[PDB]
């Protein structure tokens, strides 16, 4: 059975701060539809070289999928201290994947501004590698409590995009695809 | 947590808060500006009021924090700066009317009109009809007429909002703990925090009239030798030793004496470098113009202008079937856009302004990564100092011959070289005096020193004084001559322009000696040289989070400004003024004038 690789030509991307995994399990990978196209803005594996993959086995693979700013994609690599490595999507610094991103510009942003897409800004603690949050609790910046009013030292933690299409590429909407691969002690995905 | 650890998360919540707000607010007046309509008049100002009362709704969410209180002086610099209470300081009625007057001062001179008296039905505004008289006419009573027109028609309409506008805003600053408007003006070249570097608002006054009178030398005879030649085009007008009419100075206020060339050229025998009918001959448009400014950039180290620049940048006049603001102006609207609205036009002139202007982006993109309320020049002057550098090196012969535009036969004599400085001197040296003058009487207006029975009266004592300028008719209480100036009626400071003179020529000298220019420094071209690129390159991406102290310091090594680059510039010119002005008299008699 084919992997289910087309997660990538998915309609609707989830926001990097509630972004989605996918398990693949038993299937045989295509590995060769991504190396033989340079529609992606990026492309960067971490443990594994990009050609020798074919030839691999993994016990399974796990597509992470959100959306990020232009200059958000480099905080997506192990070892990153950004607001979205640290408060939306972090990376373990052992990890053995490849991300992938693409321009999205023309779906992802309307001229009016396209708020859908948001991140956390104000978060008490890094996250964990692969930990998630959607918590829309009033992030409390000073001494005194929030009682679940918004005001001084009482931001609300989410911030959206204003993803428009007159803006920089660097703030640009791009869909990234983060695929990780684990290696257990069982057999699934090959490719030899 | 911290009073600093508050104040740092609050301006994490407001530069992401206020970057998307400024982006619609700046979107929208550039769609005024390209496409003056109704739904985009109002569009300006309801993505403009919105921006106003989010920024006075931040403005008392920052004063929670004191400022005594934080050390990081990166986050106590932006906290003083929202902090500002600014024009709402006022109470509503007050600050309803001072923008009243402000947009009644700012719509009585760009709608203001004279009509000739000999043909009524044709009447003229200040741009482009009154100006352009001002700028070729060779009639005395024709530029007398226009000169006083101006003065006496829009300029009497300003008087008595002038004097409101002063009360006004004196009480706004007295409010926010300044001595007058002036003192609040002054502000922005004040550094208080950083030690070895601090610099107060009185140091401005004493930096600019010490270095003024270094100047005085090369102005002086300028003045004797300009004199001279304006006495032959207006003979039995112009006393030898007395000073200038206003009127006969180049434009409507004597600002820059650039269109004196003609009368005052030193060897008008020689090839005119005017490559207007050359760009034209190339087919030249304005994309090719910018086109040709994006080359230059990139070959100093620095990058191509964005994708969107291309995209969204207005470089052609749309016709007139949608009427724009023709102003050259180079817009940073935030969120990584970047574009440049000019009317550009196949000449020389648009040719060198389309390098100032991206130079100007060129700062912009600098410092994009800095916080929102850092993304600006490090004082007022150096962000027209950066675009100036720009069109210097772009305006060398040996530069507009490597390009296309003049022919590789131009033999740079010291005749050809000597034409090219007094055309230099009559726009960069001519302002000199003019820019201290009227900021001097703007100080003493906001500090009282100048009564209303003698704002005229003041006002033209220093035109002949510090100047060396007559009125050529006498003029009341009832005219407001300074507010016949665009800076003036519409509530711009003045003295951004006299130091971001003495700036460019600091970061000239600078940049030549990286460049390993060997000539003078009115001869150099700071192309293809990558040393004085990332040289420069570290002074526009501090922005305003370092001191300008020390932004001037970290490219030409001086923590304040010097009078010396400026005269290096024209030393070979200073010299052959000398030689003119042996047997004509040096100076002016303020006691001369064009009437008994
Ligand atoms: C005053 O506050 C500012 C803002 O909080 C401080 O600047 C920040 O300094 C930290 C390091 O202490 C920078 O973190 C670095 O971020 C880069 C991102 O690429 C990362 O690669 C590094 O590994 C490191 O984590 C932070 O970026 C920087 N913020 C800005 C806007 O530049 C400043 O240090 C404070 N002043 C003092 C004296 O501590
Ligand atoms: C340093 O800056 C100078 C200033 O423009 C650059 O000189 C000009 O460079 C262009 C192309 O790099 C030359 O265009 C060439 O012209 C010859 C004319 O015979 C033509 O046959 C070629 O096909 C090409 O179009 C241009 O002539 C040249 N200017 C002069 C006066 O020779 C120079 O390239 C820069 N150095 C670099 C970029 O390394
Ligand atoms: C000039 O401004 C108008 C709005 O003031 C722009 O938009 C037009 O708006 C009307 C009103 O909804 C629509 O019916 C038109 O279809 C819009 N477009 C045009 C071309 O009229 C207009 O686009 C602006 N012009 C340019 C060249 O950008
Ligand atoms: C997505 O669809 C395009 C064409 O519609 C195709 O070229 C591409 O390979 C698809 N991606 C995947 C992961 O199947
Ligand atoms: C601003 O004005 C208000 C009252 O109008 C005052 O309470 C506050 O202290 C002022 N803030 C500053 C920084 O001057
Ligand atoms: C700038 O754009 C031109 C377009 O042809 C390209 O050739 C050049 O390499 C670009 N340079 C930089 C620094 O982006
Ligand atoms: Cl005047
Ligand atoms: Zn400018």
């Amino acid at each position: 059975n084919l992997c289910p690789f087309g997660v990538f030509n998915a309609t609707k991307f989830p926001s990097v701060y509630a972004w989605e995994r996918k398990k693949i399990s038993n299937c045989v990978a295509d590995y060769s539809v991504l190396y033989n196209s340079t529609f992606f803005s990026t492309f960067k594996c971490y443990g594994v070289s990009a050609t020798k993959l074919n030839d691999l086995c993994f016990s399974n693979v796990y597509a992470d999928s959100f959306v990020v700013k232009g200059d958000d994609v480099r905080q997506i690599a192990p070892g990153q201290t950004g607001v979205i490595a640290d408060y939306n999507y972090k990376l373990p610094d052992d990890f053995m994947g490849c991300v992938l991103a693409w321009n999205t510009r023309n779906i992802d942003a309307t001229s009016t501004g396209n708020y859908n897409y948001k991140y956390r800004l104000f978060r008490k603690s890094k996250l964990k590698p692969f930990e998630r949050d959607i918590s829309t609790e009033i992030y409390q910046a000073g001494n005194k409590p929030c009682n679940g009013v918004a005001g001084p030292n009482c931001y609300s933690p989410l911030q959206s995009y204003g993803f428009r299409p007159t803006y920089g590429v660097g703030h640009q909407p791009y869909r990234v695809v983060v695929l990780s691969f684990e290696l257990l002690n069982a057999p699934t995905v090959c490719g030899p | 947590s911290t009073i600093e650890e508050q104040a740092k998360t609050f301006l994490d919540k407001f530069n992401h808060e206020a970057e998307d707000l400024f982006y619609q607010s700046s979107l929208a007046s550039w769609n005024y500006n390209t496409n003056i309509t109704e739904e985009n008049v109002q569009n300006m100002n309801n993505a403009g009021d919105k921006w106003s009362a989010f920024l006075k709704e931040q403005s008392t969410l920052a004063q929670m924090y004191p400022l005594q209180e934080i050390q990081n002086l990166t986050v106590k610099l932006q906290l003083q700066a929202l902090q500002q209470n600014g024009s709402s300081v006022l109470s509503e009625d007050k600050s309803k009317r001072l923008n009243t007057i402000l947009n009644t001062m700012s719509t009585i001179y760009s709608t203001g009109k004279v009509c000739n008296p000999d043909n009524p039905q044709e009447c003229l505004l200040l741009e482009p009809g009154l100006n352009e008289i001002m700028a070729n006419s060779l009639d005395y009573n024709e530029r007398l007429w226009a000169w006083e027109s101006w003065r006496s028609e829009v300029g009497k309409q300003l008087r008595p909002l002038y004097e409101e506008y002063v009360v006004l805003k004196n009480e706004m600053a007295r409010a926010n703990h300044y001595e007058d408007y002036g003192d609040y003006w002054r502000g922005d070249y004040e550094v208080n925090g950083v030690d070895g570097y601090d610099y107060s608002r009185g140091q401005l006054i004493e930096d600019v009239e010490h270095t003024f009178e270094e100047i005085k030398p090369l102005y002086e005879h300028l003045h004797a030798y300009v004199r001279a030649k304006l006495m032959n085009a207006y003979p039995s007008y112009i006393s030898p030793i007395g000073c200038l009419p206003a009127h006969l100075l180049g434009d409507m206020w004597g600002r820059f004496w650039t269109n004196l060339y003609s009368l005052t050229v030193p060897f008008g025998q020689k090839p005119n470098i005017d490559v207007t009918d050359a760009m034209v001959d190339q087919a030249w448009d304005a994309q090719r113009i910018f086109k040709e400014a994006e080359k230059f950039f990139v070959s100093v180290g620095l990058p191509n202008m964005t994708q969107g620049f291309w995209e969204n940048s207005m470089l052609t006049d749309p016709g007139n079937v949608q009427k724009a603001v023709c102003h050259p102006t180079a817009w940073d609207l935030g969120k990584g856009d970047f574009r440049i609205l000019m009317c550009t036009k196949v000449t020389m002139d648009d040719f060198l302004t389309a390098h100032h202007e991206m130079g100007h982006i060129q700062y912009d993109m600098a410092y994009a990564a800095q916080p929102f309320l850092l993304r600006n020049g490090a004082n007022e002057g150096f962000h027209e100092a950066v675009g100036e550098i720009m069109s210097l090196s772009a305006a060398t012969p040996k530069h507009l011959k490597s390009i296309g535009l003049l022919s590789p036969d131009f033999q740079e004599d010291n005749e050809t070289e000597i034409n090219f400085l007094l055309k230099q001197a009559l726009t960069i040296v001519g302002t000199l005096p003019f820019t201290y003058m009227l900021e001097k009487w703007r100080w003493m207006v906001f500090k009282g020193e100048i009564p209303k029975d003698q704002w005229m009266k003041k006002w033209w004592e220093m035109k002949r004084e510090i100047v060396g300028v007559v009125e050529p008719v006498p003029h009341d209480e009832t005219y407001c001559d300074p507010a016949s100036l665009f800076h003036v009626s519409n509530d711009y400071s003045f003295i951004r322009y006299y130091t971001r003179t003495l700036y460019q020529f600091q970061f000239q000298e600078a940049l030549c000696q990286a460049a390993k220019h060997e000539g003078p420094l009115h001869k150099c071209d700071i192309s293809n040289s990558t040393e004085a690129g990332q040289k420069l390159f570290n002074m526009l991406r501090l922005g305003k989070s370092e001191p300008w102290t020390l932004a001037l310091e970290n490219v030409v090594g001086a923590k304040n400004m010097n009078v010396r680059p400026l005269l290096n510039y024209f030393e070979p010119l200073f010299t052959w003024l000398k030689d003119q002005n042996k047997n004509s008299f040096v100076g002016w008699s303020t006691d001369w004038s064009p009437y008994a």
